[PDB]
RNA sequence: UACCCAUGUCCAGGAUGAAGGUAAGGUAAUACUUACUGGAGGUCCGAACCCACGCACGUUGAAAAGUGCGGGGAUGAGGUGU
RNA sequence: GUAUGAGUAGCGAAAGAAGGGUGAGAAUCCCUUCCACCGAAUAUCUAAGGUUUCCUGAGGAAGGCUCGUCCGCUCAGGGUUAGUCGGGACCUAAGCCGAGGCCGAUAGGCGUAGGCGAUGGACAACAGGUAGAGAUUCCUGUACCAGUGCUAAUUGUUUAACCGAUGGGGUGACACAGAAGGAUAGGGAAUCGCACGAAUGGAAAUGUGCGUCCAAGCAGUGAGUGUGAGAAGUAGGCAAAUCCGCUUCUUGCGAAGCAUGAGCUGUGAUGGGGAAGCGGAAGUUCCUGAUUUCACGCUGUCAAGAAAAGCCUCUAGGAAGAGUAGUACUGCCCGUACCGCAAACCGACACAGGUAGAUGAGGAGAGAAUCCUAAGGUGAGCGAGAGAACUCUCGUUAAGGAACUCGGCAAAAUGACCCCGUAACUUCGGGAGAAGGGGUGCUCUAUUAGGGUGCAAGCCCGAGAGAGCCGCAGUGAAUAGGCCCAGGCGACUGUUUAGCAAAAACACAGGUCUCUGCAAAACCGUAAGGUGACGUAUAGGGGCUGACGCCUGCCCGGU
């Protein structure tokens, strides 16, 4: 759910938060532990590229599975943990072999569950099939791109696409964003919606706690001096005196596609959002 | 006051040592200039 | 490596006089040589057997006579002391 | 010196009493009330530590930016070493 | 190079006095006594940094803001000892280098295998002595770690004792906050020992002063903390596995058994140390008690908390020698002196500044606050004598009490603990220590009523009351909120012009517009290569507004 703080002080006062109801355990599996070290935006040549990055609390890669390929195998649920490195909940699952892998935590998906991939998967919440043996209708996520590469397009918590048609070697998606797209039949897919909603509706309340999850103050090119910002300068507070609003390197900034117009994929995008 | 310079053996040879300047086709033209003048030290 | 080259020369003062007694003897070893290369190369020159063998190493002192600033020599002192059944070794 | 990365370390004492929990009530069951428990916070007072708001002195200075007396933060968007 | 200012300013926070000594020469050097200062430091260690400043014998030209017989200064000789401490021959992070390789007018940039790189991981020694300078290093006593040879039995020999991976697996291996415990260090009383037993009214004892112990290792024990057990069977763990993982059965548990575990007892101790007069007596009982250890052990929370080696195990493999016991021997390189809140480091100075970490006692106290002291360390490198104006830092002022002034600037005032009581407004948490008041000393009832500890002796903690007593005054010193009414701006905590501006400026949580379907857009670069992201529209970049409440109207001709 989402759980409302008591107004104690004046930086609890908007503050809301998820109550983890769902989390299982609290220990990860040790042995699909990866290390990784921030990087705050800073490139190859140690040259900061991307601003307002850098600086919260460490964490630690938990490599999932996106491909699906363990066929034929029946995978059991056993846990539904925490993954600081993404909005979804992930589920630890253990199969008959006595393999063990992560993958993303599906709406509903509950422990004691048994998971199938492969092409005999019923279609039920949490298998992976491939798009040709999917039916029309159903609402599915973890859409991959190319064969055998692994899940790309729909992930994050609370997200769904869902099948529209066939045209023999192509399927039509309608991709979470309104988009209409043509993915290859051999490409895989899970069924069902991703996990965990109630993402959206939390209020960070401080600004330390923007700062824990590893977000540096974000300056307004208004109160900057011309040499910074070609909204810069001006005797008081100063309108936009100019044709348009400008990003930080010139090239407006409302409005103005940035799409490039002799792309390759312009024919496999049936319509736009 | 804290002032400028804060002494340190390490952090002195690593930047402007011997190995340092010879790692460098830059740090090589320093050298040679420097012998060509005629110092006793180099980089030092 | 020519035990003779490895050994140069007793040390004479009164600090190495007084250890004298104790079957301790003080000597200038090369820069290079090792606490073992020392006990071998007593044992072929002097003829006893040694016990034990300490080593330390001394840096150069600043002298001058004038405008003329510089350092004295580099040292590397060895105490050797020598088991109980041995002979001893003279120095005088 | 500014921002960042990896790895360590520091913060005397005292005050307040969030969620939750238990018991007794109250209900068809709940809501709700009262006690006990519990120990949250860019919480409170205040040393070390960090800072620099007022005044005085200094102004061929003890000091090429300091001292004295008061002052702000002091579990955190914290201070600091390599 | 030499004048004038001119024998002028200054001589850099601080308490010294006298008596002896040395000497050509003494406020300044040495010794003695008294006095004074620091004492969560001005004390003890130890990193960085310095690089001989350390010790001894001589010296007084220059340096020392004066003097000097002295010195961190001059001269001459000395002084630093490691299998176990810190670092290499062990391991890896950020980062750096990089065979082939990709990219590029040259130069070169990037990067794979591989390797360097502690601020982190692993790893065997403790207690005393040392009168010029070193000590876990030398010496004494007792140990441990790895290895080697020599003896004596034992066992095994290719259906094969035994070893065992550069491979697999487990551990190593980890955040933050809170509370209750065990123990020990430390501290305090009695007891015990030794000495004194007294100057001025009193005291031969209810007198006074000092002390009132001891490791590592070895053998036992142990508060505790975690903890399923057995047996079958294997689409997985690049090959194999008796090991791991997964499944099914039997058996059931705060009871044992396994891991760890502070500490305690004996030995080490026929040893060492120890108050007084070279020797050496006593070393018991009780109370209090950690910021240390058990121990990131437990509980809770969300922001979800390094890697590799090492150690154990499994096979693949190697195998005729192997361990066992006793003995003797072997163990490399680098640092080790001295300063180290400082006159030896960074500041041109013997500079009122800056400098990481460990320890850091007593009375009163909640306290590392505050005042006075212990161990220990200091008396600050110009003096003496007068007591003018003026300047600086302080202390009191009759009557008035902001009349001063741009402005109550500065100063004065409140200040601890316990009890009573407390408004508008509110986002229901606050406002609030609102405001405004009252009580504190000492004696007796009184080793109280009652608690903690103990088997008891005893020791510690200490509310209410009554009666009294004394002062102008009882938190009698130091330390310790002034408060209220109304308005503007910013919601709040936070950040800012090192060295004139700390704010109404920036940030912020929240709102909205817009771009982006993944080799994403955006950004760095000539490119390769990267960040974004080991992410995927509930995500990422940009513009504006800035908690919250009520709202956000009209115009698309121009750009
Ligand atoms: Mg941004
Ligand atoms: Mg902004
Ligand atoms: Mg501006
Ligand atoms: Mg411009
Ligand atoms: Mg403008
Ligand atoms: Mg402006
Ligand atoms: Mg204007
Ligand atoms: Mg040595
Ligand atoms: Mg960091
Ligand atoms: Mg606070
Ligand atoms: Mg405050
Ligand atoms: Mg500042
Ligand atoms: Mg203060
Ligand atoms: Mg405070
Ligand atoms: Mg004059
Ligand atoms: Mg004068
Ligand atoms: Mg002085
Ligand atoms: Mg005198
Ligand atoms: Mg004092
Ligand atoms: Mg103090
Ligand atoms: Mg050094
Ligand atoms: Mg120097
Ligand atoms: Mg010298
Ligand atoms: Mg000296
Ligand atoms: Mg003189
Ligand atoms: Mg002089
Ligand atoms: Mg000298
Ligand atoms: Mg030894
Ligand atoms: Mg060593
Ligand atoms: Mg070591
Ligand atoms: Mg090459
Ligand atoms: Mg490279
Ligand atoms: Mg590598
Ligand atoms: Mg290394
Ligand atoms: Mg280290
Ligand atoms: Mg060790
Ligand atoms: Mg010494
Ligand atoms: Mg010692
Ligand atoms: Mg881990
Ligand atoms: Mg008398
Ligand atoms: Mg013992
Ligand atoms: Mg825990
Ligand atoms: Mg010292
Ligand atoms: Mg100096
Ligand atoms: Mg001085
Ligand atoms: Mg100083
Ligand atoms: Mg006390
Ligand atoms: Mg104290
Ligand atoms: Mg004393
Ligand atoms: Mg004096
Ligand atoms: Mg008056
Ligand atoms: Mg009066
Ligand atoms: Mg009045
Ligand atoms: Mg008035
Ligand atoms: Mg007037
Ligand atoms: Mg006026
Ligand atoms: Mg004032
Ligand atoms: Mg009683
Ligand atoms: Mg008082
Ligand atoms: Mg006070
Ligand atoms: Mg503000
Ligand atoms: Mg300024
Ligand atoms: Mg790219
Ligand atoms: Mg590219
Ligand atoms: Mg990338
Ligand atoms: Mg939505
Ligand atoms: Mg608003
Ligand atoms: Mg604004
Ligand atoms: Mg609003
Ligand atoms: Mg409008
Ligand atoms: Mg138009
Ligand atoms: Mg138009």
């Amino acid at each position: 759910a989402i759980k409302k703080y008591k107004p104690t002080t004046n930086g609890r006062r908007h503050m809301t938060s998820s109550d983890f109801a769902e989390i299982t355990t609290s220990t990860p599996e040790k042995s699909l532990l990866r290390p990784l070290k921030k990087k705050a935006g800073r490139n190859n040549q140690g040259k900061l590229t991307v601003r307002h990055h850098g600086g919260g609390h460490k964490r630690q890669y938990r490599v999932i599975d996106f491909k699906r390929n363990k066929d034929g195998i029946p995978g059991r649920v056993a846990t539904i943990e925490y993954d600081p490195n993404r909005s979804a909940n992930i589920a630890l699952i253990n199969y008959a072999d006595g393999e063990k892998r992560y993958i993303i935590a599906a709406k509903g998906l509950e422990v004691g569950q048994t998971i199938y991939s492969g092409a005999e998967a019923d279609i039920k919440v949490g298998n992976a099939l491939e798009l040709k043996d999917i039916p029309v209708g159903t609402v599915i996520h973890n859409i991959e791109m190319k064969p055998g590469k692994g899940g790309q397009l729909v992930r994050s918590a609370g997200t769904s696409a869902q099948v529209l048609g066939k045209e023999g070697k192509y399927v039509l998606i309608r991709l979470n964003s309104g988009e209409v797209r043509m993915i290859l039949a051999t490409c895989r897919a899970t069924i069902g919606q991703v996990g965990n909603e109630q993402h959206e509706l939390i209020n960070i309340g401080k600004a330390g706690r923007s700062r824990w999850m590893g977000k540096r103050p974000t300056v307004r090119g208004s109160v900057m001096n011309p040499n910074d910002h070609p909204h810069g300068g001006g005797e008081g507070k100063a309108p936009i005196g100019r044709k348009s609003p400008m990003s930080p390197w010139g090239k407006p900034t409302l409005g103005y596609k940035t799409r490039k117009k002799n792309n390759n994929s312009d024919k496999f995008i049936v319509r736009r959002r | 006051m804290k002032r400028t310079y804060q002494p340190s053996k390490r952090k002195r040879k690593k930047v402007h040592g011997f190995r340092t300047r010879m790692s460098t086709k830059n740090g090589r033209r320093v050298l040679a200039s420097r012998r060509r003048k005629g110092r006793k030290v180099l980089s030092a | 490596m020519d035990a003779r080259d490895i050994i140069k020369r007793p040390v004479v003062t009164e600090e190495s006089t007084s250890i004298l007694d104790d079957k301790k003897y003080t000597f200038e070893v090369d820069t290079r040589a090792t606490k073992t290369q020392v006990k071998y190369a007593i044992e072929e020159i002097f003829d006893v057997k040694v016990a034990k063998v300490n080593v330390m190493n001394y840096k150069g002192k600043l002298k001058r006579m004038g405008r003329y600033a510089g350092y004295t020599n580099k040292r590397r002192k060895a105490i050797v002391t020598v088991t109980a059944d041995s002979k001893e070794i003279q120095f005088f």
